[PDB]
């Protein structure tokens, strides 16, 4: 039996600007066992209604995907995705920097 | 070069009467199908999706699919119960083909478990993978000495049909798989590194087809320091990309980033650092 720790990449489709929609992105990759939580977060409560690709893996046979959504960053809004496996003793959390 | 159709199957048992079975078929690294796990149903993902295959053909091998992911689940918890503590455990499969220019097709079946090789379809016969457990001798005797109308199947599915379908689909695809979409990029200022340090960001972002070229630059010299990071998925088909470099405080002004693209004609992006906070003004 062979585990891996999920790699978890956050970024938007577009640069930032305040007020502009965007697309928010989150993706898992790296991971074995495919059994895997993901929530993203706007000020710490997690979005409904949120996105993700058809389960896939790689030639390493670890599994990969993406969640996403539609999103309006502010000045003062938060975003985050929030990861929880097997191999994590708690969720772990990356926060969307626009940096 | 090369070019490819293949299927991949999940297939997670957590107990002796629970599993999970999911799939998908790919072109390469494009996704054009998927697979309705609750109707058993083969999902179309672009309208192209159907090669040129009639709806009877496909309607075959959707119902050859059923058979086969209900049978192997079946045949695995037939084994797999008679030890409850082997649960929870994965099992993988690739399985298709590849083209080579002047070549038969090759077709391959490859199998993982719990994350590492346990055994692939060879030429017509069923071989476990070096370093062969127990386990992957047990299978490739049964798949070589009794089940002979599955490697038939089996054979015939990756030798003869996978190739037939690759090339109608390539065909009925051919306008969208060489498409061209063109990026943006935007620079960013990320974490310091440390003391007077600065970590110089670029972005590039909606780009299709997926090869790219992205430096940091001072006019000819292309910066040795430059780190790639993956590219990673839109969820609109497009790929995206961020170039960084690690630089004195001080050394930034003069940088560029530089974007070469297949969509962009020669026409290279390039965005020149500074001087404000985040590579503005
Ligand atoms: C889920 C994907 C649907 C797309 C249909 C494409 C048809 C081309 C056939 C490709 C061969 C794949 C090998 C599948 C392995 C299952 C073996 C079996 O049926 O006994
Ligand atoms: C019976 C038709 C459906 C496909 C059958 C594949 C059988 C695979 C063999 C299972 C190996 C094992 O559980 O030890
Ligand atoms: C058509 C061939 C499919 C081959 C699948 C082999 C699956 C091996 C399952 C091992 C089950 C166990 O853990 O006891």
């Amino acid at each position: 039996m062979i585990q891996r720790t999920p790699k978890i990449q956050v970024y938007s489709r577009h640069p930032a600007e305040n007020g502009k929609s965007n697309f928010l992105n989150c993706y898992v990759s790296g991971f074995h066992p495919s059994d895997i939580e993901v929530d993203l977060l706007k000020n710490g409560e997690r979005i409904e209604k949120v996105e993700h690709s058809d389960l896939s893996f790689s030639k390493d046979w670890s599994f990969y995907l993406l969640y996403y959504t539609e999103f309006t960053p502010t000045e003062k809004d938060e975003y985050a995705c929030r990861v929880n496996h097997v191999t994590l003793s708690q969720p772990k959390i990356v926060k969307w920097d626009r940096d | 070069e090369h070019v490819s159709f293949h299927v991949i199957q999940i297939f997670s048992f957590v107990n002796q009467s629970w599993a999970r079975g999911q799939g998908s078929g790919w072109l390469d690294e494009l996704q054009t199908h998927g697979w309705d796990s609750e109707s058993g149903t083969i999902i179309f993902l672009h309208n192209w999706s159907k090669g040129n295959f009639s709806n009877e053909e496909l309607s075959d091998l959707e119902l050859l699919f059923r058979f086969y992911l209900f049978g192997l689940t079946r045949e695995i918890q037939d084994h797999a119960s008679q030890d409850y503590s082997k649960y929870p455990f994965e099992v993988q499969v690739k399985a298709g083909c590849e083209l080579h220019s002047g070549k038969s097709p090759e077709g391959f079946f490859q199998v993982a478990f719990n994350g590492l090789d346990l055994l692939s379809f060879q030429n017509t016969t069923w071989v476990p993978s070096p370093g062969c457990g127990s386990l992957a001798q047990s299978v490739c005797h049964l798949l070589n000495h009794q089940y002979e109308g599955v490697t038939e199947t089996v054979y015939n599915l990756i030798r003869s049909t996978c190739p037939r379908f690759l090339l109608g689909l390539l065909d009925a695809g051919k306008m969208y798989v060489h498409r061209q979409v063109k990026p943006e990029a935007w620079l960013s200022s990320g974490p310091s590194p440390g003391p007077g340090r600065l970590q110089l960001v670029c972005h590039v972002s909606g780009f299709y087809p997926k090869p790219v070229w992205v430096m940091w630059m001072r006019g000819e010299q292309e910066q040795q320091g430059t780190q790639l990071g993956d590219i990673l998925p839109n969820a609109n088909w497009t790929w995206y990309l961020r170039a960084t470099l690690d630089v004195a405080d001080g050394e930034a002004a003069g940088l560029s980033c530089r974007v070469k693209h297949s969509s962009l004609e020669g026409q290279d992006i390039i965005l020149y650092w500074g001087p404000g906070s985040g590579g503005g003004l």
